[PDB]
RNA sequence: AGCGCCGUGGCGCAGUGGAAGCGCGCAGGGCUCAUAACCCUGAUGUCCUCGGAUCGAAACCGAGCGGCGCUACCA
């Protein structure tokens, strides 16, 4: 006689909840699998990769459970620009007397530390291995800058194919190839399309996926055939995720930084201002372990040009008003996952794509922005996405003095102009800025066929800093 | 009932421009009567009725709703009317229906009231419409201004004070017009504080409101803010409105954002 | 939809919608000359003349509101291939067949077809009326 | 008929091969 | 999520404070030996759903429905 959302609330009580963190634990004996950082953060990002018009999303919403807006009218159903966020909890089953297979169970953000098992005569309760946050890539020939920067700030990938199509489809070997540039060699394979399938077909096309994958850095990739819509194979992506992906070596000693990928203003409209609240950037932290409460600036930042013409850049300080991560508001964040931190910055400055591939750093560190910046590069042999119809794919040409290119370091996505090219570097011009942290991956991407295609891999080796305007 | 003449006298003048409803023809055209002034009967002959050729006479002569007229003679002694459709222009046209709308809306307030009083409608022009077209050159705009200002009643005698009564508040449930002024400003900051900025501005903005006159600062995009004020005389939101933006420019001056403007108060 | 031409047929490329006809009285109005107008860089007297010069009848035009009278007796397919042989003296180039060229007048009052993909000049059948139409009113500047 | 309009439309023919030739030639 | 626009007889506009409007439609008749042009006469309708104001509201207003033009993906 209980309505279904008082049950709900039964077996969310039951299963302990979703319990609030600590104000201030001991984070020198935490692990991104500590029962504390798992309820309210993902520690693994995984990105889906595949050719366009195929349903990337769907397979995810089948995953986790929670849509990637698809906004704009115009975007709700062709493509959209902006990457797509959702959030799973895969949860393992304690009982060993059931089949393993069916142990492992993915749930939403929304889900309780210990539900009961919808296997129908199983007792156990799930326990959650690890939360996990997933990127949706655009699929598409133009979005190319918004791919990379989601491969980059992607520590584990997911490569969609469909059967019944063209064997050898190029935007998914632009994808892997991508994948392969930014230090990624944890895919997993998913045929989407299996239920409009014969059984000799099935066979043809995995056969064909196999021989396809023998020349590539990647080796060992698992292959699983999924279906996006009749919603099953969940569990067997889930334990392939748990047990091929480790954790790469993200600890607290590396200094405190963040990546900015999207940006979202917070403004409610309808109601008075008088009740308002931020301005929410959406980062990335690949290192550091940040807090409610802390200083922090956008070293890009405020772009103006005098007079002269002159390039002039304002670091963007900020006091972090809040941290939103996974569901619940966070008192201190765990890099290894996409976090909105919602900041006193300006509503227009996070309106549009505005803070999309910006480099952000805690009080306490200085990045350097560049203006130009010597590179080393190498390149392929042939570009990937052009389908020839019987003819030696484009051979790629060297590049040429004065030509703009989009190379995106990390996640920026900038308009660089040649001023040497060499046997194995290069010397970059940036009309719009940049900054050097690290080493910070990059991609090069050239103007060949009307739209951008991927050329090669770089990696930043010097450049002429610009320091600062206090 | 419908009688007195809206204007003062029974006969009209020379040259002066009225509107008429057809009523009856018998072969030379429409002698028929006048909605503008007296309803005195007057002739139309047909030349003096068609500009275009003359094809379709029953599609032309409309009867049951009122056309344009110049009157050219009048029937001073015993009553008639040389009036005609042939010497109006189109600018001639809009006046006209000016006055047929001004005449109609005075008509129907004072009609109420003498079929509510069963008192002679003539009485009703004589001891009000009348001394407020004389005061103010229409009994319209005086209406008008007596939603504004009770004073246009004053030195005026009543019939009975009913009558006051039931006038102001018909005009007043009918009559009713108060204009919305409205301004877009965007936002442009790229700054490191501008949220606390905006509270400032729009507690300042807000503050501002006069008891007659609230001005909201609504949301509806993060650069674009709208200012939203009921004029109540439609010269005062214009100065409000541009002290908001005096105020938001001089907050965002100093915390090192920009802000621009968008649209400028207009009602 | 068309695919904007009719003796091709192609999965890709620029789109035309097709064009109908209504009755009054008799004239039939066409409903669909300001898309079709849109989708080849051409305004819609254009469209509506040509079709009158290939026809040889009494028309009319009134862009401001949208009633296109041609007179006749018109089926579908007559007029569709009217406006074909519009597309294709007119709206496509040479080299490419491209469905968005646009009408320019150099210094010279040389009325030509101009491109956007190959972006020739496509020397202009000057020998029609509707090149006198066209030259009559200079495009998106006297309309 | 007009034998104005008929030797004018002649006129204007030849007009229009010789322009044909001249962007030919 | 909010504001400015609209609510047809088959279609475009309009007055919306005396209650279904014209052009264009159409059925029919008139004219002509004949056709058109023209001339005329007639037929369709819940100015959107429900209230307030009023002698009366399609109409002045409103407590909302359906659809549009911007803000703009607005934790
Ligand atoms: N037959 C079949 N159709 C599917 C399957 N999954 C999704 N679709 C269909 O794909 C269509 C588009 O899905 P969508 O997720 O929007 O594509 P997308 O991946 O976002 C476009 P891009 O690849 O460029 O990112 C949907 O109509 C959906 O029904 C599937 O497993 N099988
Ligand atoms: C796309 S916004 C970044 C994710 C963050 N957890 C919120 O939601
Ligand atoms: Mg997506
Ligand atoms: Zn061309």
């Amino acid at each position: 006689g209980e309505t279904e959302e008082e049950k709900r609330k039964r077996e969310f009580e039951e299963g302990g909840g979703l319990p609030e963190q600590p104000l201030n634990p001991d984070f020198s004996k935490l692990n991104p699998l500590s029962a504390e950082i798992i309820n309210r953060q993902a520690t693994i990002n995984i990105g889906t990769i595949g050719h366009v018009a195929h349903g990337k999303s769907t397979v995810v919403r089948a995953i986790s459970g929670v849509q990637t807006v698809r906004f704009k009218d115009e975007l709700e159903r062709n493509i959209t620009i902006k990457l797509g966020y959702a959030n799973a909890k895969i949860y393992k089953c304690q009982e060993p007397t059931c089949p393993e297979p069916d142990c492992y169970r993915s749930f939403k953000s929304d889900k309780e530390i210990s539900p009961k098992c919808q296997r129908p005569g199983c007792p156990g309760r799930y326990k959650l291995v690890r939360h996990v946050s997933f990127v949706d890539c655009p699929g598409h020939d133009i979005l190319m800058s918004t791919m990379l920067s989601g491969a980059a700030v992607m520590d584990a990938a997911l490569l969609l194919i469909a059967g019944n199509e063209s064997c050898p489809q190029p935007q998914t070997s632009e994808h892997l190839a991508a994948i392969e540039i930014m230090k990624l060699k944890h895919v997993i394979i998913l045929q989407n399309k299996v239920d409009l399938m014969r059984e000799e077909s099935a066979l043809e096309h995995q056969k064909s996926i196999l021989k396809f994958i023998r020349g590539t850095i990647a080796d060992g990739a698992p292959i699983v055939p999924i279906s996006a819509q009749l919603k099953y194979n969940i569990d067997a992506v889930n334990e392939f995720i748990v047990k091929t992906i480790p954790v790469p070596p993200r600890d607290f000693m590396i200094s405190p930084r963040l990546i900015v990928i999207r940006s979202f203003d917070v403004n409610k409209p309808g109601a008075e201002i008088e009740d308002l609240k931020g301005g929410v950037a959406g980062g990335s932290i690949l290192n550091g372990v940040f807090k409610l409460g802390d200083e922090i600036e956008i070293r890009p930042g405020i772009v103006t040009k005098d007079d002269k013409g002159k390039i002039q850049c304002k670091p963007i300080f900020s006091n972090i008003v809040s941290l939103f991560a996974e569901q619940n508001d966070l008192k201190f964040a765990v890099p290894g996952g996409l976090i909105g931190v919602g900041t006193k910055v300006d509503p227009t400055l996070c309106r549009a794509d505005r803070l999309v591939g910006q480099v952000v750093g805690a009080k306490g560190h200085l990045p350097n922005i560049y203006t130009d910046i010597e590179i080393n590069y190498f390149l392929l042999r042939r570009l990937l996405g052009v389908k020839t119809d019987g003819q030696k794919q484009a051979k790629v040409r060297k590049l040429e003095p004065n030509e703009v290119l989009m190379v995106n370091i990390g996640s920026t996505a900038t308009g660089a102009r040649v001023v040497a090219v060499k046997a194995d570097m290069a010397r970059l011009q940036l009309t719009s800025p940049a900054c050097t942290e690290i080493n910070e991956k990059i991609a090069l991407s050239r103007r060949i066929e009307k739209h951008w295609r991927l050329i090669g891999w770089a990696t930043i080796k010097k450049g002429t800093t610009l320091e600062p305007i206090a | 009932t419908s009688h007195c003449r809206f204007y003062e006298n029974k006969y009209p003048e020379i040259d002066d421009i009225v509107m008429v409803n057809v009523q009856q023809i018998a072969e030379m055209g429409a002698y028929v009567k006048l909605l503008e002034y007296d309803n005195i009967e007057g002739m139309i002959l047909l030349s003096e009725l068609s500009r275009r050729r003359i094809r379709s006479i029953q599609k032309l002569i409309r009867v049951g709703k009122n056309d344009v007229a110049v009157v050219l003679r009048v029937d001073k002694e015993k009553g008639y009317i040389d009036l005609s459709k042939r010497r109006v222009s189109s600018e001639d046209i809009i006046k006209c229906e000016e006055k047929y709308q001004k005449s109609k809306t005075v008509h129907s307030i004072l009609r109420y009231c003498a079929e509510k009083f069963q008192i002679p409608l003539e009485e009703l022009y004589k001891t009000i419409a009348w001394p407020l077209s004389r005061k103010f050159g229409h009994a319209y705009e005086a209406f008008k201004l007596s939603i504004i200002d009770e004073t246009v009643w004053e030195g005026i005698e009543p019939p009975s004070k009913d009558v006051l009564d039931e006038l102001k508040n018909y005009i007043s449930k009918r009559l009713t017009p108060a204009v919305k002024i409205r301004a877009d400003v965007e936002v442009s900051c790229f700054s490191y504080e501008g949220i606390d900025a905006i509270k400032d501005a729009l507690k300042s903005a807000e503050d501002m409101s006069t008891e007659q006159m609230q001005v909201k600062v609504k949301l509806v995009a993060a650069p674009l803010y709208v200012l939203t004020t009921q004029a109540l005389d439609k010269q005062k939101g214009i100065e409000q409105l541009e002290s908001a933006i005096e105020k938001i420019t001089e907050v965002i001056t100093k915390y090192g954002g920009v802000c621009n403007i968008t649209m400028p108060p207009k009602a | 939809i068309n695919i904007c031409r009719d003796n091709h047929d192609p999965f890709y490329r620029y789109k035309m919608p097709p064009i109908q006809a209504k009755v009054e009285g008799i004239k039939t109005a066409v409903l669909n000359v300001a898309d079709i107008s849109h989708a080849l860089n051409r305004p819609a007297p254009y469209i509506v003349k040509y079709f009158g010069f290939e026809l040889g009848a009494q028309t009319s035009i009134s862009v401001d509101k949208d009633r296109y009278l041609v007179n006749g007796v018109h089926e579908p397919a007559k007029l569709q291939d009217v406006l074909d042989g519009f597309i294709n003296k007119f709206v496509l180039c040479g080299s490419c067949k491209n469905p968005e060229t646009e009408i320019i007048i150099t210094k010279d009052n040389d009325l030509v077809r101009d491109c956007k993909a190959c972006g020739k000049r496509t020397p202009m059948d000057l020998r029609h009326k509707l090149s006198s139409f066209i030259l009559k009113n200079p495009p998106d500047s006297v309309s | 008929m007009r034998a104005k309009w008929r030797k004018k439309r002649t006129r204007r023919l030849k007009r229009k091969r010789r322009k044909v030739r001249a962007r030919s030639k």
